[PDB]
């Protein structure tokens, strides 16, 4: 029984012929006043896996905690803890899948809505969402927020179905993750210009960059518009 | 002496041992002849079923816990089935919270914890029977001893029951050779027989009188007994 308070807004993905990729800005917002400038979103959950959360924060907080002591227990009498038994990507979704619905059949939701992006020992991209209620759904692309109105179609145009993730490249999908963050700064009046992405290829292993910002702004045309119809200067 | 000291699982004898869990290890040895052997592809069980008269069936020792582990029982059954039940259970939360197969080295140290709690508390009693666990995972094939005091040990193969010693000592040489029998199921199996067959003395193992399992890289825990043993004995 519950609402929001800090909140932090879209969480945008894509899956690629090797790897996948996800990003976050670094935004709490407080309803209308963007509060905190420094916030990441997007987990990283060992090698293989970064967990992306939109949604109250204090939740995410809480995530994070029961993600690190998910870590630490998995270690524990696990001589093949940072090897064939390391957490893979599935195996940390499925614990949040079964925390969300766990909460929300009790009424009390974690309000947030996640996105697990990672890639499986034996080579394979994961990428699927869940959220507050414990919904879950995959697909070469996902969003929370207005990221699901605005990236997913983007995002879409490149991989618009499984066959395309062998034919596109790193390089394609992180400057489509990019444009889709520039636009959701444009019309999300929620986003922050900084943020984060973060690449988990079956080769490079996981990159995760942190200080990214929205550049190739076209405002210029904004001089040309005086009023809103019949004005003239 | 003794019969001072051996009144319950909370007392220590004044050499620091636990006689009730000591007696409890007997009714082990009581127990009929199972067998148990792994190479690095397969693990396999076989257990000499003991009836009543010859008039009666031959008690099931080889319990199915998950669709990749499996154990064979020596002593009181009924501890088997609490124990094998709560395998299965542990089997089925890993599958269901974290869709994850259940590392046996995992399963081995639940068993021993479970065990322990009745060895250190007032009024309970200590299981009384013994278990080979066998299982293929992310690491290879597992085969598993258990002992009521708690103890639980992974080796390449061993046996317990009465007269268990003498297929214990027959692998203990065998070694070298079964542990190589990668990819050839049947042979391994022969190989368990032979073992099995080095703490027989009543009569010769037959259909209503074996029991074997196996589990293996590309093969499902499952359990054979009498008409499909025949071609190993």
């Amino acid at each position: 029984t519950q609402q929001p308070i800090v909140t932090g807004t879209s969480v945008i993905s894509m899956k690629y012929d090797n790897g996948v990729i996800i990003a976050a800005d670094n935004l709490g917002s407080y309803g209308s006043l963007l509060r905190f400038n420094g916030v990441e979103r997007l987990i990283p959950v060992g090698d293989n896996t970064v967990v992306g959360i939109s949604g109250d924060i204090s939740d995410m907080q809480h995530i994070e905690r029961l993600l690190k002591d998910l870590v630490t227990e998995n270690a524990y009498d696990n001589p093949l803890a940072d090897a064939e038994e390391a957490l893979e990507p599935s195996y940390i979704f499925e614990y949040l899948a079964t925390v969300m619905y766990q909460r929300r059949s009790k009424m009390n939701p974690l309000w947030n809505a996640i996105i697990v992006a990672g890639v499986q020992s034996n080579g394979d991209q994961f990428l699927r969402y869940v959220n507050l209620l414990g919904v879950t759904y995959s697909s070469p692309t996902l969003a929370t927020g207005f990221g699901a109105h605005m990236a997913n179609p983007l995002l879409r145009k490149v991989v618009d179905r499984e066959s395309d993730i062998p034919k596109t490249t790193v390089q394609v999908a992180e400057e489509a993750i990019v444009n889709a963050m520039r636009v959701l700064y444009y019309r999300d009046a929620r986003s922050s210009r900084n943020f984060s992405l973060a690449i988990i290829d079956k080769n490079t292993g996981l990159t995760f960059k942190k200080n990214l910002q929205v550049e190739n702004m076209k405002w210029d045309f904004a001089k040309d518009i005086k009023g809103y119809g019949t004005q003239k200067i | 002496f003794r019969n001072n000291y051996d009144g319950d699982t909370v007392t220590f004898s004044p050499t620091g041992r636990l006689f009730q869990v000591e007696y409890a290890l007997e009714a082990i040895k009581q127990g009929s002849v199972t067998v148990g052997l792994r190479s690095n592809t397969h693990a396999v069980l076989v257990a000499l079923k003991r009836n009543a008269d010859e008039l009666s069936s031959y008690q099931k020792k080889i319990i199915k816990c998950d669709e990749h582990m499996g154990l064979s029982l020596a002593g009181l059954a009924p501890d088997a089935r609490v124990l094998s039940n709560y395998l299965r259970q542990q089997c089925n939360y890993s599958s269901l919270v974290f869709n994850r197969k259940l590392a046996v080295e995992r399963a081995g140290h639940l068993l021993c914890d479970k065990a322990q709690k009745n060895t250190q508390s007032y009024g309970g009693r200590p299981y009384g029977v013994g278990l080979l666990i066998i299982g293929y995972d992310k690491s290879g094939a597992h085969l598993l001893e258990f002992q009521p005091s708690g103890n639980v040990t992974e080796l390449y193969g061993t046996a317990i029951g009465a007269r268990s010693q003498g297929a214990k000592t027959y692998l203990e040489r065998t070694l070298d050779t079964f542990i190589k029998i990668d990819g050839n199921p049947d042979e391994l199996i022969k190989a368990g027989v032979e073992a099995i067959s080095q703490s027989l003395r009543d009569e010769s193992l037959t259909v209503d009188n074996l029991s074997i399992a196996i589990v293996g890289k590309d093969t499902p825990f499952t359990i054979y007994d009498g008409e499909a043993v025949a071609k190993y004995i």
